[PDB]
């Protein structure tokens, strides 16, 4: 059995995820955001979402401290995100996906594009001279509908898996996703968190929703 | 019985060079007697038969010798045993004959069901390729003092040339046992890009640049540049020593 | 993809060389003031022109649309208006525009209306700024 | 006289006793077997046997040719007139084929021993690992000994007085291959009858010693005459009869022992076409007529 | 008799299906994908698709557990994908083929390339220092037309064989197709599935075509 | 009385025929392909094509219901039913080097594969040398006109075997994606003799 | 092959040796600034050169046309424009761009208009960065 965790990621502040492939002009942008190559639609890579969620959850579950290596995290994190250790390989019960922004029509109703330009600078404390940059940033109010695949392997510890999934989601809500988060950017929110059966039906699927929506 | 190695069957065909000439004119005319000729003949025969038996029985060798007799040698056994007994055979022959008679060999790798007649024929033509060795094509007759290592075209020697190849093999075995166990994937890269250098040279200098680029905390770049230093002067020597090292250390 | 700088068509590969030619020609033979003086266009003014081009380029580039919409063309016509205003205010800026075909380039983009035409125009202006920084210095 | 040059477009298997090894040349009994099979194909085996048994078409075996250097197996000279100098030893032992124009030079001495062997390079023997795939049983790995020639290299056959029927048979033999695994992808060649001028002088020459150029067996009458001051070598010519219309099963033939194609004689004998299959329902023949090259020591 | 199963693999997210080295620079593409060597088109190996599909089907034909060798999984899996067990050799009914990019022209309609370079990195936790990595991925929206040959050893198992084939295609929907799938990549979809007879006219190919196309 | 059947084999998905055990490294090509002994160009051995075509025809003309057709077309020597041959397959050399060199690309590729353990979930990277797709192999097959009546059935069976090869593979790990091929330029022209019905034999292969 | 540099010629076989020679010339006698020097270029300034070259290398590494397309040529010209621009910003970069004749190689690539020429140029630049590594650091 396999389950699909749907939901939406709503940007609270501007969100920047780096990665640059071509044509950064000399007066326009210095750090573009990652975009879907075909449709040019900005996206949240599943790698970055998975990594931030794993970091926050592993730090929270262990002791509040996290200095180890990913293949030596706690057993919940190891069983939910995977482990490549030689003799102890845990197959990941989560398959994150790349997350394109869904409410572009809603944004176009407000006569705005999905990305803004943010003008920053650093001020040399010696001479008080400013060095300007130009960060492309996905505007607040953008919504990213996602889908995370959960491989239902153990029928009994699925509840603890989903409690930790919700805990990691809530840790992201009080943190940033991608880019210069401590300097204002990156704030996000989660909504419409619902798990559904990929094929067939699961006995505790009404329980797994109420431990996701609450 | 091996744990790390290859599943190939190695054979040896050692033939003393110019023994017939050593009988026709090798012994001095002034010192020509029936007793002296008989002494030389019996010494050579006893050497071959008896001392091959005793040298193999001295310690644990995985060899199943087929024929010793006289002036010839056939052996079948573990591949690494053939390789490390070829040197023992050459040094023992040099010691017993006082570096007067040259010897040639030939080694071939075969499967567990390869035709043994084909084994013998291929090892014989490799032996001939070792017999017809000449560093330069100016002097009359061949030196005959060479060994072919798995190929008729790969005619190496027993002299300072084999000394160099074995020093390289020992150095590579000592050095390249303990890498980062991840950056070792460049070894097949080097092997398949040095398989023959008469073609696009761009990738060779590119790998040189990559080896220079590789920079972390390791043994350093002493041997990492010794690879480059040995990658130009000794091309066939490097590929042969590297392939011997790979076959010895292959996790098969 | 075929701009019409002056009397010579500009393609998508000679923008850098032609912008270099424009900057060197201005640098070698510069504008002469009314009051018997010599001066160039400041880096601030050309940087403002590039910013103007950067305002529209930053929204054009994040698209796959072959032809620019009416809003982009409206912004381009406005940038042409501001070019005319800058030319009318400081005669050195008018000279800089006239020695290049920056007005003629913007008119060619306005007449072509395609995204690739404005992309080449942005490339040309970026190269003009690049060769000002390289040759004029700072 | 009439050098038949065979140019092969695929590696050949000319096996001697087993499939795992191949040899570089085929003999004259192999070629006569192939031509007799062709003649049975187009229904004139009787005329071909009459021609070959009446010496109207007598041929040597296949010798190598490299870049218009016609080669011959090292003649079995008694070497009684060379012990004064040169190397009367294993130096002239790895030498397998000498050129046929330089034979009198070799016979009188002065041909380089080392130089020829590296000069003599026509392709190389090859392994060909094959199997019999079985759906549920285990597959049967076997290998076929093959041999590929160089670009400007092949085999050449000496024929005296070429025949229209022989020309017709050699056209048919192009498309049926020659050698071991010919119905597999191995036997394949094209030929040129290629009359030659510097070669017919060698066979119009004279001399005391005669070089046998085809694996031949003397008649019972002239064996005593031929076996006098002769330096020969026997070879068994047997195997399995290759025909689907013989003995209703896979039966071997009477092994025949013939003088090799490098032997030397003082008395010229004319060999015979030998009945080696008698218990079957067609005459299996072993072409063992004699083809000579007279020289003078 | 031989049947040909046609379809399209459409990339929902970027796919990193490759492992071939093609003279890559230090920081250009740290992980390239497998391509057709002559046409440079991106390629889905038939071995990769076959292996992932066999894994998913063999696990989902137990269900949920798969710890055995490929030759001990299941009669259905062995008869569909092949067994080399010495006692009972089984001939595979499915002949997978390497799949090339089909809609390169449709990609050029959007002035986009066939692949992309996705910049990732790794954050150490005892030192908080990143470590980049650039992996090549075929663009989401790429389409791969495939033909998989199926041979009828008996027509009393063809209906269940196509049940299992459609099931494996469905299980590939909720998994990835080889690569960094757990971290966003590899999500695919199956479209325009059909089965046709290579030579002849199979009597009941309408049931097979209605069960493949659902 | 002798027919030659020309045609070209086009590699569609890359082909790995044969194993020549030599010159292996740690990475290596764990399984190389068959090549010419001298030119080292890859080839399709006539035995491989002949055997795979015979397999396809035998499993086709029988369907679990060899036959006279397969034995007369490929030969037989089993115990009593010795039939000689009509088809004489040849080794097929790589024709596309002039074309393959214009792409600055080699005639062979190294395909990287792995097997993943189902218990320990541990991979194992194997390398398979493979002849790249788009390679062409012009071939020739010699057919002997032993009987003039059976020619149409024999050539129908030859075309059927080619067609069966079209929906199959030719060498190596085919079910894992490799070894798909195609045929074109399929013509038969008499080489020795004169067959008046060569037109319908070309129409058999042309179809 | 046939990549002109200004004083010599780097063919497809001779990019790494020239790159190491140029890096040694850079490592020897460092740059002289207003204050007598003397600091050397940073790893994250040859970075920019390396990603600039890779942004076309990634698009040319996977193709089979002998001559570069008009889109690739435009991006190479844009690389030339960018390297001209950034050299005017910092002098420690301009000496790197001059002592290692980037501009001549780019211009020859734009003149040859062939895939192999740009591959050789990219190999030369990559070897240059690789050789800056293992000599300096930081
Ligand atoms: N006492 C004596 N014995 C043998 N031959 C003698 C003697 N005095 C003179 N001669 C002459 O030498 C040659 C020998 O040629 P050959 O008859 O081919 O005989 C073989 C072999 O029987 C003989 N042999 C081998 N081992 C011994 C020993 N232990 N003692 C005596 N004799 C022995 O030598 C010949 C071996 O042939 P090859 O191995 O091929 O020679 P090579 O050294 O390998 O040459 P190369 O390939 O390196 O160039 C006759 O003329 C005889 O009258
Ligand atoms: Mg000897
Ligand atoms: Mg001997």
């Amino acid at each position: 059995m396999k389950l699909v965790i749907e939901g939406t990621i709503v940007l609270k502040t501007g969100m920047h995820i780096g990665g640059s492939s071509d044509f950064s002009a000399i007066g326009a942008v210095d750090s573009p955001v990652v975009r879907d190559t075909l449709t040019r639609l900005p996206l949240i890579p599943g790698s970055s979402l998975k990594g931030k969620m794993r970091y926050l959850l592993a730090k929270e579950l262990n002791n509040g401290i996290l200095l180890n290596e990913p293949n030596n995290d706690q057993d919940e994190i190891l069983r939910l995100f995977g482990s490549s250790e030689k003799d102890k390989i845990r197959r990941a019960r989560l398959k994150f996906n790349d997350i394109k922004l869904s409410n572009l029509a809603e944004l176009e109703t407000f006569n705005v594009s999905s990305t803004e330009v943010k003008f920053e600078n650093t001020i040399n404390r010696k001479t008080a001279v400013a060095n300007p940059r130009q960060i492309e940033r996905v505007i607040a109010g953008s919504k990213f509908d996602f889908e995370i695949f959960y491989n239902l392997d153990d029928i009994k510890e699925v509840e603890k898996d989903f409690e930790n999934i919700k805990q990691g989601f809530d840790l992201l809500e009080f943190d940033y996703l991608g880019g210069h988060g401590t300097r204002g950017s990156g704030r996000i929110a989660f909504e419409n968190l619902s798990v559904i059966t990929a094929v067939g039906n699961f006995e505790k699927i009404n329980t797994l929703n109420e431990i996701l929506g609450a | 019985e091996v744990e790390v190695g290859i599943n190939r069957l190695g054979v040896l065909r050692a033939d003393v060079d110019n023994l017939g000439q050593a009988f026709i004119n090798g012994i001095p005319d002034d010192y020509l007697s029936i007793s002296r000729t008989a002494t030389f003949s019996r010494a050579m025969s006893r050497f071959f038969k008896n001392y091959l038996n005793q040298l193999l029985a001295e310690k644990s060798y995985k060899i199943n010798v087929i024929y010793a007799g006289g002036d010839d040698l056939f052996m079948i056994g573990a591949w690494q045993d053939i390789l490390d007994f070829s040197i023992v055979l050459k040094q023992k022959f040099a010691d017993f004959t006082q570096n007067k008679l040259s010897i040639s060999a030939g080694i071939g790798m075969f499967r567990e069901k390869y035709p043994v007649a084909r084994m013998a024929s291929l090892t014989g033509d490799l032996e001939d390729a070792a017999k017809d060795y000449k560093p330069d094509e100016r002097a009359v007759q061949a030196t005959k003092n060479a060994v072919t290592l798995f190929d008729a075209t790969n005619v190496f020697s027993w002299d300072t040339l084999e000394n160099d190849i074995f020093v390289k093999l020992d150095a590579i075995t000592k050095n390249f046992e303990k890498l980062d166990e991840t950056g070792k994937a460049f070894i097949y890269r080097l092997i398949d890009l040095l398989r023959g250098v008469n073609e696009n040279q761009q990738i060779n200098i590119a790998r040189l640049a990559y080896t220079l680029s590789r920079m972390e905390e390791k043994i350093g770049k002493t041997f990492a540049q010794e690879l480059y230093n040995w990658a130009n002067a000794d091309r066939k020597t490097l590929i042969m020593a590297l392939e011997i090292y790979i076959l010895k250390t292959r996790e098969r | 993809t075929e701009l019409k700088i002056g009397n010579e068509k500009v393609n998508s590969t000679n923008f850098g060389d032609f912008a270099e030619k424009a900057i060197r020609g201005i640098n070698h033979k510069p504008f002469v003031n009314s009051k018997g003086g010599e001066q160039k266009i400041t880096t601030s003014k050309i940087r403002g022109i590039l910013e103007l081009v950067n305002k529209v380029y930053n929204r054009v580039i994040n698209t796959n649309d072959v032809e620019l919409s009416e809003n982009i063309l409206a912004d381009i016509a406005y940038i042409k208006v501001k070019i005319a205003y800058e030319s009318g205010r400081e005669p050195v800026v008018k000279d800089f525009i006239q020695r290049t075909a920056f007005t003629a380039a913007i008119t060619d983009v306005m007449n072509q209306r395609t995204r690739e035409s404005f992309l080449l125009f942005a490339r040309y202006v970026e190269s003009l700024i690049a060769y000002f920084k390289f040759y004029g210095g700072k | 006289m009439k050098i038949i040059k065979l140019y092969f477009e695929s590696p050949v298997h000319f096996g001697e006793k087993r499939l795992s090894e191949s040899k570089i040349t085929f003999s004259a009994d192999t070629l006569f077997s192939a031509l007799m099979i062709e003649a049975v194909g187009l229904g004139k085996e009787d005329e071909f046997y009459q021609l070959a048994s009446n010496n109207l078409v007598k041929f040597s075996d296949a010798f190598p040719f490299i870049d218009q250097y016609y080669y011959i197996p090292k003649p079995m000279f008694n070497l009684k007139l060379e012990k004064e100098d040169e190397n009367p030893s294993k130096a002239f032992k790895k030498l397998l084929y000498v050129p046929i124009d330089s034979l009198e030079d070799y016979l009188s001495g002065g041909l380089d021993a080392y130089f020829e062997r590296e000069s003599f390079n026509l392709g190389k023997l090859a392994l060909s690992e094959k199997v019999q795939q079985h759906d549920f049983k285990d597959s049967e790995p076997y290998n076929v000994g093959t041999f590929t020639f160089k670009e400007n290299t092949g085999l050449y056959v000496l024929i005296e007085q070429t025949h229209p029927l022989l020309e017709e048979l050699l056209e048919n033999l192009q498309y049926s291959g020659i050698g071991g695994k010919r119905n597999s992808g191995y036997g394949k060649f094209k030929f040129e009858i290629l009359e030659d001028s510097d070669i017919e002088d060698l066979f119009s020459a004279k001399g005391n010693r005669k070089i046998l150029l085809s694996g031949a067996l003397p008649k019972d009458a002239e064996l005593e005459q031929a076996l006098k001051n002769a330096s020969y070598l026997l070879e068994r010519r047997g195997g399995f009869v290759q025909s689907d219309t013989y003995a209703t099963n896979l039966v071997k033939k009477q092994d025949l022992y013939v003088f090799k194609s490098g032997s030397t004689f003082e008395n010229s004998f004319d060999g015979d076409i030998y009945q080696v299959g008698k218990k079957g329902n067609h005459p299996v023949y072993k072409y063992a007529k004699s083809f000579f090259l007279e020289v003078s020591v």
